[PDB]
RNA sequence: UUACUAAGUCUCAUGUACUACAU
RNA sequence: GUGUAGUAUCUGUUCUUUUCAGUGUAACAACUGAAAUGACCUCGAGGCUC
């Protein structure tokens, strides 16, 4: 992530999924972590997905979300939108 | 300070011509309740997309869809087992599949789902450039040129659904053709071609791959080792008869392959050759390949480069065994064509990458498998056929055209008011000028006598339900009278020794004509008689002043004091007079009314102080006025009939016209429409036509204007013919629609017939068995004192050969006595060339040859013999290939490839006068321009511009500013003495300017302190030269002014002062895949301000949607909704450098097109005005800016 | 080019410098030092200006002219062959050394006379690498006032290296 | 940490992207690359793709494309030079 | 550490500048 | 008229802030 | 107004085996290995020295 460094992404082709963060997530781009001006929806890799850890928070990794992510207008066009399937593989 | 700080606005006349992509599929079901069939295209260039139909046998635009703003890869059409939609990829890597739709009244394209893959940008690495799909629709598969490749497994709901992607990764293997093979469901199965990009030899390998729907990922299965010599990949479909074993085809150059999977079956044919085989001859391949299979009978049809069209069938060779065989044969051919399709319909729709794309229907189908004489079998795979190509075109018949020019080289900008543009056809070789101003005919057009001022026609009363129609003619003194009939023209009581103010028909069978003294009531009787059955006169006498009608009723305004209302007896024929004054307090200036209806609401009268007012007809009353400029020269008041809006079309004099819109029941007067046409006192006139039918008013004037309104949108016009004096439409036996008579301003009367419209899609017309030329076009030049002059040079694509055709005024010139119309040169090629005259009176043509030689030439015109005559005059040797030239005073300016010389007149051969030695930095010139002899702009392959200053007396052109960053500049040209328009070689349209520092110094100072001698630098350049000595050498350096990105590569711009008398002085370029566009200054500032708004909005409108439609989820359509693809404007126009002050205005159109309540929805983001006004600015640049 | 500039009141400033500098001809750089153990002018500045012509000429103006803080401002413009010999005689008077020298080759500066050791020794310069060869080659162990005189090349290790005639030849040329 | 996660991402990058110079790349490794890439965007834009056609005076459009591809890997000089 | 002045013969077009200048003062 | 550059490493002391942790 | 552990930053101070070779460095630095003893000449320098 943006802050914590350990943290781990994923980075395969996205699928057509689209990933869930909880509420205590809500609101932060999965790359900078940023509230303002969300813009396009993370797609996952459907290796992310598959059963229960499709539930997780693709930020947090742990709780389950509801929400779907979105990326900010800066990430959009810094291009990390589509760098690839964001997720937080090790707790950190 | 005035901040400098030049806003254009870009703007896309004409769109990219160049067709790169095309689909089969039935997207749309139109004008019927039910009907399903096959037959339609869709073809896409990059941006620009199409939308053809045929069911006819004959081609036809059905919609030309929003610009999507990105640059499409590839295009392939899917049909799952319902509606076929096309799948898109472009940049963004989003794969991208829409659904052509109908929404509202006009036909927009819907986006279904966009998947994100790599990156924004054109990549290797891109999984785009490469794309199929499943020939039943299964899956669908995109590659990347090098990298890797991703195939997406489709399956259609409720809603569509896109799996998963499929990734395979190869990383050094360059991915090239990728051909997918059909399947009975089996199992997908694609095939690629792959180059290894790190490796010691040359090694190019096809490679096989099936997809497992069981295992759900692609399978590498034959790897086979080819030839370096590979090209392509076709897909044969079964071979079911004969012995899951796919074959392909793979076309090498010189010879054709087909592979089996399992490696059982390699079957050599070596492709036959022409007889002539001219000069350079390569080894061939063969471009686009394709299949078709009917009644057991296959066969596939590959061309070569030279556009031969060939076909392979298949054969058991019964007498060995049952085994694969491959047949060759000869076709019709065809010029080269990128893609080829067929319709279920015989039909075969042929895209060519040269120039146009053309249908046909096979017939002939060609010759049969029998012969052993001119076909070829994979019996022997060595073996030569040579053969004769047919121009006689037996087995292919064309069917429709498609005009276009995908690669136009340079082009001329001819009869600048009329914005028409002069460049050549690359492949017919013919002349073609495509023009802003509307297509006008003219036919049988006879000479009337001198001093005519107005016309009218009327339906001749005397005959009813005939053809016979009186065509009225005005002179100051007499008026003339004359009866039209098909074919039969002839000349006629009334009144002859006055002028005539009006004249119209009233109710049925009868007419009145106003005149200056006094009125005529007339009835028709019997044929060639009438009779007047009422006069009006003024009680004491006076002289008319101006008079209006409508098709029961009529206004005259006598002097001054009083205006007179007659209507027309109903089941009768009489007219009436109130008792009234309406003294309108004024002396009225001229009178407008309805004469659509036979009542006719809210009269519009004139006023000579340069007022309007409006008469409520309780009755009569003013409710709005209008003080507007200089006196009303003429008006015309016209209602149409599709939205029933009533607009008062007032003219002016000098030469401003406007429109209004006119309410109904309040008759205000508000949306002031304005435009300023020639210097002239203007003239109106009302016509109907179609293209739905349609009505416009003429305008005469220096130039001739017609106003027409297109559905929620209208142009003004400048039409072909220089002026025209009076208009007035006109119907005839002999097939007329859009058909008028009218009069030029010489006082001759001619007939024409008006065609094509410059709408929103076109804004154009172009002006032009199979054809083709050997001659390929050059370069284009004109003469600089023969206003417009403009001659041709064409090459030969063969032994080094030449042509120049010059063509003034209407069409070419003969050659001496000649019957040929253009001159020929032998030996002579020509890489560069421009016209010189060295003297006023004589003239001189320069060539530069592949010999490296330059060539002189004199031309002459022959003046009512009228002829070109081109003479050798000179030989020069040149070192440099002599990229680019031009005029400078009395001189040559030329540009080797590192130095510049200037050469003067010498005898026997030209000299050189001076030569300047260039920086270190260019190593060759492209292109180069001048302003007004003193400066000049050079421009490089590598670097960018570097601007000179001729020196007199130091003989020397002396570089007094560098250019910012690296740019690749292929045409480049001045707006100003400081600013220069330039070009890339990828796309960028960009203008730069000099710094007010240098400003400063080269106007307080002479250009020959500046080599040597003192100038004084401020001390900051100085330690910028010691400091960084490589970029500042030049010692200034252009900061960024302007910079946009079209995505074409920009051939010739030419500044125009005006289009079409426009004000702001535009700058239109052509570029060569083929476009011409404009980049208009915004005068003021809330210009741009409020262009920059809208094309805000629509910058992410489709992300306020899609934030829209999500909170409505949030309390209950994709991202790309409303771009359709997902490239944001800012970064697409942005790419290789970030526009600066260029608002894109290409976008600010597409808010035209929206539903109103898409429009509404985003205008609300702003305070400022409401959607209604928007509209009006952004049609307001067409209108008013050119 | 460049000019010194002197006799400067440290309360004169650089804005105070280049107006007064601009009247006499235009001035590229300015360079007026500021002490870092004093914090503030050391009283004397340079003067870049865009040629030596307008630098002579602010020379000859400028010199014993402006009168700034009642003090007066001054203006001013801003390789050889050696022989070391040795055990020369007590009677040997440098100029009769220059006597003696003068006839093989001129001398660019006078003898140094100096003592190792008690030994009399001098470094004589020579304008030309050759006419140093020729006081070595007749001069070299030889007797003068009745005394035995060494002459050879003085150290830097010692001249008359193959680079030194090359670049003497030069600096000669 | 943050460093040797860069290491990751330099791999990753470097695996989607191709050639990514880190830290000591030969003049022969990016160069190809640079070869590459300028070939990859002049067959890939079908602009600059038609320009290139007619400045080199091919018969087809094509044979500039694929000539690029096959201009992209080394061995195709030696090629032209056994023609 | 070549500009052609074209003497009268119609064969100066390779004659040099300074060298017509001589042919001036010869002239 | 002086044409503009000095501290570094170690050792043993002084100057000053700070971070987890406990009453 | 305290104690436990620990950190950073000044400043003071001072120059570590004379050399060779390797690693290392942008060059340094730093690190890694070994070790001359004796005689003589001129003004710490120097030796086709033995």
């Amino acid at each position: 992530s943006r802050h914590q460094f350990d943290l781990i992404m994923c980075l395969k082709q996205p699928g057509v999924q689209t990933g869930l963060l909880c509420e205590k997530c809500d609101g932060k781009c999965p790359i900078c972590d940023s509230y303002v001006r969300p813009k396009r929806k993370v797609r996952v890799c459907e290796n992310c997905s598959f059963g229960k850890q499709a539930k997780n928070c693709i930020i947090c990794n742990l709780n389950v979300g509801v929400n779907d992510a979105f990326y900010c207008w800066e990430c959009c066009r810094l291009g990390k939108d589509k760098d690839g399937c964001p997720r937080i593989l090790n707790l950190g | 300070a005035k901040d400098d700080e030049l806003y254009l606005y870009h703007l896309t006349l004409k769109k990219q011509t160049n067709f790169v992509h095309s689909c089969i599929g039935h997207f749309v079901d139109l004008e019927a309740g039910s009907k399903r069939e096959q037959s339609q295209l869709c073809v896409a260039t990059e941006t620009h997309l199409e939308l053809y139909d045929t069911a006819d046998g004959e081609l036809k635009l059905i919609a030309k869809f929003q610009n999507l703003f990105a640059t499409i890869t590839s295009m392939k059409s899917l049909d799952l087992p319902w509606p076929t939609f096309l799948a898109l990829t472009s940049d963004s890597g989003n794969l991208s599949i829409v659904q052509i739709i109908m929404h509202a009244g006009a036909l927009r394209l819907k986006t279904l789902v966009n998947q994100p893959l790599t990156r924004t940008t054109l990549r290797r690495v891109s999984p785009i450039s490469y794309m199929e799909i499943d020939p039943n629709g299964r899956c669908i598969i995109l590659s990347s040129v090098e990298q890797n490749k991703l195939c997406f497994l489709v399956d259609y709901a409720q809603k569509l659904r896109i799996s998963s992607p499929l990734e395979i990764i190869r990383p050094h293997m360059v991915t090239l053709d990728m051909a997918v093979v059909d399947v009975n469901f089996n199992n997908p199965c694609f095939v690629t071609l792959e180059i290894d990009n790190a490796a010691t030899q040359l090694s190019v390998h096809l490679i096989f791959y099936v997809l497992e729907l069981g295992l759900n990922h692609i399978v590498k299965k034959a790897d086979y080792l080819v030839n370096p010599s590979a090209n392509f990949v076709l897909s044969l479909p079964d071979l079911s008869r004969y012995n899951f074993n796919p074959f392909v085809v793979i076309g090498f150059e010189n010879h054709i392959l087909v592979k089996d999977m399992n490696g059982f079956f390699s079957l050599k044919v070596e492709i036959p050759k022409r007889s002539i085989t001219n000069s350079r001859h390569k080894n061939v391949t063969i471009i686009s390949g394709i299949v078709q299979k009917l009644k057991n009978d296959f066969f596939v049809l590959l061309q070569s480069n030279h556009g031969d069209l060939f076909k392979l069938t298949v054969s058991p060779d019964t007498n060995d065994r049952n085994r694969p065989l491959v047949q060759l044969s000869y076709f019709d051919t065809i010029q080269n064509s990128h893609q080829l399709h067929i319709f279920k319909n015989g039909y075969l729709f042929a895209l060519s990458e040269m120039n146009n794309n053309f249908l046909f229907q096979f017939e002939k189908l060609g010759v049969e498998k029998n012969d052993f004489s001119n076909v070829l079998t994979s019996k022997d795979p060595n073996k030569s056929l040579v053969f004769e190509p047919s121009i006689k075109l037996q087995n292919l018949s064309i069917l429709s055209q498609q005009l276009n020019l995908n690669p136009s080289i340079k082009s001329q900008i001819v009869s600048d008011s009329p914005l028409s543009i002069a460049t050549k056809h690359f492949t017919n070789n013919k002349i073609i000028t495509l023009t802003n101003a509307v297509n006008y005919s003219n036919l049988i057009s006879t000479s009337l006598p001198p001093n005519a001022t107005k016309l009218w026609l009327i339906p001749d009363p005397a005959t009813t339900g005939d053809n016979n129609t009186l065509l009225f003619i005005t002179f100051p003194k007499k008026t003339m009278i004359l009866q039209i009939d098909n074919e039969s023209m002839e000349e006629l009581f009334k009144l002859s020794q006055d002028t005539t103010i009006h004249t119209c028909l009233m109710g049925s069978h009868s007419i009145i004509q106003v005149c200056t003294a006094e009125l005529r009531h007339i009835v028709p009787t019997g044929k060639s008689r009438y009779s007047n059955k009422l006069t009006w006169v003024p009680p004491a006498g006076i002289r008319i002043v101006c008079a209006t009608s409508s098709k029961t009723q009529l206004i005259i305004s006598l002097s001054n004091y009083e205006l007179v209302y007659f209507k027309i007896d109903v089941s009768s024929d009489s007219l009436i007079e109130l008792t009234t004054h309406p003294e309108l307090d004024t002396m009225p200036s001229k009178v407008a009314i309805v004469q659509d209806t036979q009542h006719a609401d809210l009269l519009a009268i004139a006023d000579n102080e340069g007022m309007i007012k409006i008469m409520s007809l309780d009755f009569l009353t003013v409710i709005s006025l209008q003080l507007v400029s200089e006196k009303i020269s003429d008006m015309i008041m016209v209602r149409d009939s599709s939205i029933g809006q009533l607009n008062l079309h007032v003219g002016l004099e000098n030469g401003v016209y406007m429109k209004f819109h006119i309410g109904d029941v309040d008759g205000s007067f508000t949306d002031i429409k304005r435009r300023f046409l020639g210097l002239k006192p203007v003239s109106l006139s009302y016509l109907r036509e179609i293209s739905k039918w349609m009505s416009c008013v003429v305008c005469h004037s220096s130039s001739t204007w017609v106003s027409y309104t297109w559905k929620n949108v209208w142009t003004i016009r400048q039409l072909k013919d220089q002026n025209m004096l009076s208009c007035s439409k006109f119907v005839n036996a002999d097939v007329a629609i859009n058909g008028v008579c009218s009069i030029s301003s010489s006082g001759r009367l001619n007939i024409g017939r008006v065609s094509n419209f410059p709408t929103l899609d076109n804004w154009f017309h172009v002006h032009e068995m199979l054809q083709i030329s050997t001659f390929r076009p050059r370069t284009i030049l004109s003469f600089p004192n023969n206003p417009k002059s403009i001659l041709f040079i064409d090459n030969h694509s063969g032994k080094k050969q030449c042509r120049i055709s010059l063509q003034i005024d209407g069409e070419c010139l003969k050659f001496g006595s000649s019957d040929h119309l253009y001159k020929i040169l032998d030996d002579i090629d020509c890489v560069s060339a421009a016209i010189i005259d060295f003297t006023r009176q004589a003239d001189h043509l320069i060539i530069c040859a592949g010999d490296k030689r330059l060539l002189t030439y004199k031309i002459l015109v022959n003046k009512d013999k009228l002829s070109f005559d081109i003479e050798l005059l000179h030989q020069t040797e040149i070192i440099s290939p002599i990229h680019a030239m031009l005029k400078f005073k009395n001189f040559l300016l030329t540009a080797m490839g590192s130095t510049i010389v200037l050469y003067g007149l010498g005898k026997k051969q030209l000299l050189r006068r001076s030569v300047t030695q260039t920086p270190v930095s260019i190593t060759k010139i492209v292109s180069m321009h001048q302003w007004n002899y003193e400066r000049l702009a050079v421009g490089d392959i590598h670097e960018s511009v570097t601007l000179f200053i001729w020196d007199p007396a130091g003989n020397v052109f002396i570089p007094y500013v560098d250019d910012s960053v690296k740019r690749h500049v292929t045409v480049l040209k001045f707006l100003d003495e400081a600013t220069v328009i330039g070009a890339d070689r990828y796309g960028n349209a960009w203008t730069l300017r000099s710094p007010p520092e240098c400003e400063k110094i080269m106007s307080n100072h002479d250009p020959s302190e500046l080599s040597n001698g003192a100038i004084k630098y401020p001390l900051d350049v100085i330690t910028l030269q010691q400091k960084l000595p490589n970029t500042y050498d030049c010692k200034f350096k252009f900061q960024l002014l302007n910079h946009f990105f079209v995505n074409d590569i920009i051939t010739d711009f030419h500044i125009l002062d005006s289009l079409s008398n426009s004000d702001r002085p535009g700058c239109i370029y052509m570029g060569l895949q083929g476009t011409v566009g404009c980049f208009i200054p915004l005068l003021s500032k809330g210009n741009v301000f409020m262009m920059g708004n809208i094309e805000n909005i629509m910058a992410e409108a489709d992300d306020t949607f899609y934030l829209d439609y999500e909170s409505r989820k949030k309390n209950n359509i994709c991202e790309g909704s409303c771009s359709i693809l997902g490239r944001d404007h800012q970064e697409y126009r942005s790419y290789y450098a970030p526009v600066r002050k260029v608002i894109d205005g290409d976008l600010c159109e597409n808010f035209l097109r929206l539903s109103l309540n898409e429009q509404e929805f985003l205008a609300k983001n702003l305070k400022s005005v409401q959607v209604e006004d928007i509209i009006q600015t952004i049609n307001e640049v067409r209108t008013n800016y050119m | 080019n460049t000019v010194y500039v002197g006799n400067i009141d440290p309360r004169i400033t650089k804005e105070q410098l280049y107006e007064l500098f601009i009247q006499i001809n235009p001035v590229l750089r300015i360079k007026y030092p500021k002490d870092k153990v004093l914090q503030a002018y050391q009283g004397y500045a340079f003067i870049e200006f865009y040629n030596q012509g307008d630098a002579q000429y602010a020379i000859k103006i400028m010199n014993n002219t402006v009168r700034l803080y009642d003090r007066l401002i001054k203006v001013r413009q801003v390789p050889i062959a050696k022989l070391f010999i040795k055990n020369l005689a007590d009677s040997i008077d440098s100029d009769q050394l220059v006597k003696i020298f003068n006839k093989f080759g001129k001398l660019i500066r006078e003898p140094e006379i100096f003592y190792l050791s008690k030994l009399k020794c001098a470094y004589v310069y020579f304008e030309d690498f050759e006419k140093a060869d020729l006081a070595i080659k007749s001069l070299n162990n030889q007797l003068v006032a009745n005394n035995r005189i060494t002459v050879d090349y003085a150290f830097k290790n010692g001249k008359g290296n193959a680079k030194y005639g090359d670049d003497v030849d030069r600096l000669l040329n | 940490a943050e460093k040797q996660r860069q290491l990751k991402l330099q791999k990753i990058y470097k695996q989607k992207y191709i050639g990514l110079g880190d830290e000591s790349t030969t003049r022969e490794q990016w160069q190809r690359n640079v070869r590459n890439d300028t070939l990859n965007t002049l067959q890939g834009h079908s602009a600059s793709l038609e320009y290139v056609s007619l400045s080199r005076g091919d018969l087809s459009i094509r044979d500039t494309r694929i000539h690029l591809l096959k201009s992209m890997s080394p061995g195709y000089k030696a090629y032209l030079r056994e023609e | 550490q070549e500009l052609e002045l074209e003497e009268e013969d119609e064969e100066g077009n390779v004659m040099s500048k300074k060298v017509y200048d001589e042919l001036k003062k010869q002239g």
